[PDB]
């Protein structure tokens, strides 16, 4: 059946060829394209308090000011990894790990 | 699953306030130890309220903790602030 | 496509409904009536059809689980008194009588049935001599000399 | 579930069996059944007690226990005194249907 | 002979004639057999609350109870039920239902429903004659009795085809009539087959279920009918203004049971010639606020006209109608005393006027959905 | 669990109301019902379906 | 169907709802009812009912009762009471012989039967079938090939 | 529409394939047991699965096209008064033979049946010949006597 | 995704298919589809109910459910009453496009 029907489908395609695979989903070069212009937040009359901006470098950044979020507190914890190793007769040794 | 459903009953027993209508009988000191005797039966309990659903499920009693203070001479309190704590016994 | 897969599933089920209706181990309702009409078996009447009161008494028929008893017992059934085990079972028209056996002294013509009935001493009365012969005229082989 | 009626022996199934299932709970005292001692109601103990406002809440709390044991297809809603004649109090046993 | 144990009682005990929801009381008139099992005189009204009241006052096989069961299967309603003796001639049977003052000082037939109040505190809001409304003489009797009663009459067309009921609706246009033509059928225990019910009493039980559970301002069309099976006519229905037998009846101001053959009523417009009074909710909220205005303000017929009296009720109504506005029964209103027609020449006569202006909530019988898509402000694709 | 229809009740709706799902629930209803699929799918008002257990 | 569709439907969906199911008759229960079999497949059922003799000349009323009463015939072959009904299309039930009508103790051959057949529909021929149509009802050695007839 | 023309091409093929397996003409295996139950025909065991050793299972039933003959010979076993095929259809109870033919040249109640047998070169054993008189005791007529 | 139009049979793909995808959700009642009972909207149940300010928020909460099931490429923004004529309320179904 993979021999005879394929020989029959090749015989039909020689007599009457197939229709072309017409294209209706042809888009312009916009619907996957970011608007690289800065938003109205970046042109506002307020100095920006802090700015979030990602690694893709074309995505829209977030601007902290009185129009958007405007934090008034800033905790900044910063540990430093010093590991203690207890020695028996003395003070425990500290290593920067 | 369903997880633990619990009911916790606060409150206070004042065992010198006389019973309602002055029945020549006070609220007793025995009247929280009756909650203890009913809890060492190792047995679930039906809660029966009177407002919404009346047939609450099987509820085993887990914890009794009174705080009896303002004592009399023989150790008798005149306040007993308790908090009961149930968990729903999952019957079929 | 949820109609062509739903209406086809109805037509696939009608074929399964019709295939059960032509099998004895699966037919029910008025479909064992068509198996019953071919084998000359009718559905019983426990209580009769017509009521005399104002609520209509339903014509009580036996269940279809008892037709499958009766369609299947339509073969092992008293049909004709061929052998010695069938002359006696076709000789159960009378009532005051205990079991019986048959013989045949010649081969080609005559068959002998010695009826004894326990009423008094065990003799056969002449009243039940004709009561046997009323049944054996059309339930035997036709040229029997049933003495 | 299809059961038979207590009187007249007729098999009744849907909701007349539901009502006689409740009235076998309410009118049997405890321990009256054979080999089933935790069956029935304490309502016979509530017979011929004065109708106070604590008697009402003790009947609601005891019908709910006894129907909670042997009648799971009934969710009890309320029990209310609706009339009083000499001795004869009468209670509207109202409850939603489950199961 | 008393009893001293615990007992079951299966008979009715308490009285439920205390609540009496004034918007859902129903007038009912049909035939019955006044035997010894029916403990009610024919041409007098009797108050009904449950099916046990219909069983005690009328026969079980009588078509009063067949209409009382049609209402009590759906709603906890109140029925003022008048009976008529069954006649021989059907043109004289309609003469028994219309009644009149043919007695000495007694009203008979439909006219005894005007005696609902002063007997049982029920000024009837729903008029039904189940089966006896395909005749025009009783549908005109229920017409003219409605504006005396400030009710709406739920009549029904014949159980023939659609144009037999469309042309039957063209004899009216009198603002008080709500016609449901497919006589729906119901399953029976004794017959073990499909019945034929006139389906005018089923819309009465649906209106009593609507105004007590959803409010009288809510449109009583799209709601469930209980005690029901298929209809006497398969009435098709689509979406998109076709030649359907649903859109044909609704555009002829006729309501109809539509979906799943018995599941829901469909249609809210009344037999009215005016497009202002087209909906029943325009008509129901007209009469059921202005008799709820009166209930509570029954003191306005005494406490004679002093300086504060005109001022007492002009925010007595404003404080009551804002309670109607907050529960959704109306949208924004105004209540004010009449400046020009109030005068001292007729204030001594007793007449004093107040102007009420309210608009009511419209029922969303045709919600349109203009779907539109965008990304920020416009269609970016096109 | 025998149910009686109306003149518009339909099979896949009914055994969704009874069972709660439709995976393997319609043909199990059509299996233990003689002559159900032969009847037209917009049902008449008085036909009886005995819905089996474990669809 | 068009009724199984939702209320929102185009005329295209309502048309394709009336075409794409494309219902068919199921002629499967009709195969075992001889009164409801088609005439082109009736001798298939006559085979499984073991109808021993068959003629392609009878009316269908004379063909279907030979299949419907094929049970009652084959249940009682040695009897006379199905020898009466095996001659159904040849309409004939007149007379039959028995022992005591002949006085000298039966014929030599211990009473082979000489039955009476009375046909009125067909006069030409109709003789050569009845000695072999009645052969299956006849036992192998209880009768002899002696036969009597009437036209 | 090209799908729908393909699906009742598979439904007209389904109704035909269902109607084949209902009639005994072109009925396949594990389905004559549903038909033979309507004709009292059950397949027997020709050395079934006795595990002499447990992994070599040797299971065997009655095959088709001879079980179908026993359904075809069903109505010829009802009449116990011995027509031309009941002497045949009761003589097919044995295994080491083949089917039978019946005739009678001599005096009546003298049956000439020809017990033929397929096992090899011609002649059937006389010990196999005695099994038909054990197979024809309550199946014949009692006055009739066969050789 | 390329589908066909409901009327006239023409295959339309981009955004006319998007609008008829929404209007197959909004106008089908629940259970009307074959073997798909959890499809459609309860908007036919909202037909011929009085337009209150709780009817509006119940339509927004039900269009968002029914489009959240079978229309993932549409983020619903708001549903607003924009006009009222006799019975005919009309709703500006506004929503951003995703996917």
């Amino acid at each position: 059946l993979k021999v005879q029907v394929n020989s029959a489908a090749q015989a039909v395609g020689k007599v009457a060829g197939d229709i072309s695979p017409t294209l209706a989903g042809v888009l312009p070069s916009w619907l996957l394209a970011p608007s690289a212009t800065p938003p109205s937040e970046a042109a506002a009359s307020l100095p920006h308090l802090l700015v979030l901006q990602p690694l893709t470098a074309n995505a829209q950044p977030f601007y902290f000011n009185l129009n958007t979020a405007a934090f008034d507190a800033l905790q900044r914890n910063s540990a430093y990894n010093w590991s203690g190793q207890v020695r028996l007769g003395r003070r425990p040794a500290l290593q920067s790990v | 699953g369903m997880g633990e459903e619990s009911i916790l009953l606060k409150g206070a027993v004042f065992p010198l306030r006389r019973q309602v209508g002055n029945q020549e009988k006070v609220v007793g000191l025995e009247q929280l130890e009756a909650l203890r005797r009913l809890a060492e039966r190792r047995e679930p309990l039906i809660l029966s309220s009177g407002y919404g659903e009346v047939q609450m499920g099987l509820w085993c009693l887990v914890r009794i903790s009174e705080n009896q203070s303002a004592l009399l001479g023989n150790g008798a309190p005149r306040k007993q602030t308790f908090d009961l704590e149930f968990k729903r016994y999952g019957d079929d | 496509l949820q109609l062509a897969a739903y209406r086809e599933l109805l037509l696939r089920a009608r074929i399964n409904d019709a295939a059960r209706a032509v099998m004895l181990a699966y037919a029910s309702g008025a479909d064992l009536d068509q198996i019953g009409a071919g084998f000359n078996v009718q559905r019983l009447l426990i209580r009769p059809a017509q009521p005399e009161a104002v609520p209509p008494v339903e014509a009580q028929y036996e269940s279809d689980k008892s037709l499958r008893n009766r369609i299947q017992l339509a073969f092992e059934q008293l049909s004709v008194a061929g052998p010695r085990n069938a002359y006696i079972a076709h000789a159960l028209g009378a009532d005051g009588r205990v079991a019986d056996a048959s013989a045949t002294s010649p081969a080609p013509c005559e068959v002998l049935i010695s009826v004894l009935g326990v009423e008094g001493n065990g003799q056969a009365p002449e009243a039940v001599l004709q009561a046997v012969r009323l049944a054996l005229n059309a339930e035997d082989v036709r040229p029997v000399a049933d003495r | 579930m299809i059961g038979m009626d207590r009187r007249s022996g007729l098999p009744l199934s849907g909701l007349a069996h539901l009502k006689q299932s409740v009235e076998d709970i309410l009118t049997t005292p405890l321990g009256s059944r054979r080999m089933r001692p935790e069956y029935g109601s304490k309502l016979r103990r509530m017979v011929d007690m004065p109708v106070s406002e604590g008697w009402k809440s003790a009947v609601q709390a005891e019908v709910a226990r006894s129907l909670g044991r042997w009648e799971p297809r009934i969710g009890l809603s309320a029990v209310r005194v609706v009339a009083v004649v000499d001795g004869r109090v009468d209670l509207l046993l109202s409850g939603v249907f489950e199961g | 002979s008393f009893f001293h144990g615990v007992t079951v009682t299966n008979v009715d005990i308490g009285a439920r004639t205390i609540a009496l929801p004034a918007s859902s009381v129903i007038g009912l008139c049909d035939v019955f057999t006044p035997g010894a099992q029916a403990s009610a005189k024919p041409n007098v009204p009797v108050l009904l609350t449950s099916k046990k009241d219909a069983a005690a006052a009328f026969g079980i096989g009588s078509s009063i109870y067949l209409a009382c069961e049609a209402i009590y299967n759906r709603a906890q309603a109140v029925i003022v039920a008048v009976g008529v003796e069954t006649a021989e001639t059907p043109e004289a049977q309609a003469s028994a239902v219309i009644g009149g003052i043919s007695a000495a000082g007694e009203r008979t037939g439909l006219q005894a429903l005007l005696d609902g109040k002063s007997r049982f505190n029920a000024q009837p809001r729903l008029l039904v004659a189940p089966g006896h409304s395909a005749q025009q003489a009783v549908a005109t009797a229920m017409d003219g009795l409605a504006e005396k009663l400030r009710a709406i009459a739920i009549l029904d067309g014949p159980n023939s085809t659609d144009e037999a009921a469309v042309a039957y609706a063209k004899n009216f246009g009198s603002k008080r009539l709500f016609m449901v033509d497919p006589g729906v059928q119901v399953w029976d225990s004794a017959t073990n087959a499909a019945r034929n019910a006139p389906a005018s009493a089923y819309a009465a039980g649906l209106f009593a279920w609507t105004d007590a559970e959803y409010g009288f301002w809510s449109s009583p069309s799209n709601k469930e009918i209980k005690g029901v099976t298929g209809t006497s006519r398969p009435v098709e229905f689509l979406d998109g203004d076709e030649t359907c037998r649903a859109n044909l009846l609704n555009n002829a101001n006729i309501a109809t049971i539509i979906r799943d053959d018995g599941y829901r009523l469909w249609g809210n417009r009344t037999l009215s010639s005016d497009s202002k009074w087209a909906f029943v909710t325009r008509v129901r909220t007209m009469d059921l606020v202005m008799d709820a205005i009166l209930a509570g303000h029954k003191w306005a017929v005494d406490r004679g006209i002093t300086k504060t009296y005109v001022k007492d009720v002009t925010e007595g109504l404003r404080a009551f109608m804002r309670d109607l506005k907050n529960q959704g029964a109306v949208i924004n209103f105004e209540v004010y005393a009449d400046p020009d027609l109030n005068s001292a020449s007729q204030l001594a006569q007793g007449k004093v006027y107040w102007n009420i202006r309210f608009t009511d909530v419209p029922p969303a019988e045709n919600p349109n959905f203009r779907v539109e898509v965008t990304d920020q402000w416009l269609t970016e694709v096109l | 669990t025998t149910c009686r229809t109306a003149d518009g009740d339909m099979l896949d709706s009914l055994c969704y109301h009874v069972y709660g799902h439709l995976l393997g629930c319609v043909e199990a209803t059509l299996d233990a019902n003689p002559g159900l699929a032969d009847e037209q799918q917009p049902f008449r008002a008085g036909l009886l379906i005995s819905f089996p257990d474990m669809p | 169907s068009s009724r199984l569709l939702p209320p929102n439907r185009s005329s295209l969906e309502r048309s394709l709802g009336d075409v794409l199911p494309a219902e068919l008759p199921v002629p499967l229960r009709e195969l075992h009812d001889p009164a409801r079999c088609e005439a082109a497949l009736l001798p298939y059922l006559a085979w499984t009912r073991s109808v021993d003799r068959w003629d392609p000349d009878w009316s269908d009323e004379a063909k279907r009762n030979a299949v419907a009463t094929s049970f009652v015939l084959h249940q009682r072959k040695g009897t006379l009471t199905a020898l009466r009904q095996v001659v159904e299309p040849i309409g004939a039930l007149s007379e039959v012989t028995e022992w005591w009508q002949r006085s000298p103790t039966g014929v030599p051959g211990t009473f082979e039967i000489t039955v009476d057949v009375s046909d009125r529909g067909i006069d030409e021929g109709t003789v050569l079938e009845l000695e072999r149509l009645l052969d299956d009802v006849r036992p192998v050695s209880r009768h002899l090939t002696r036969l009597d007839l009437r036209i």
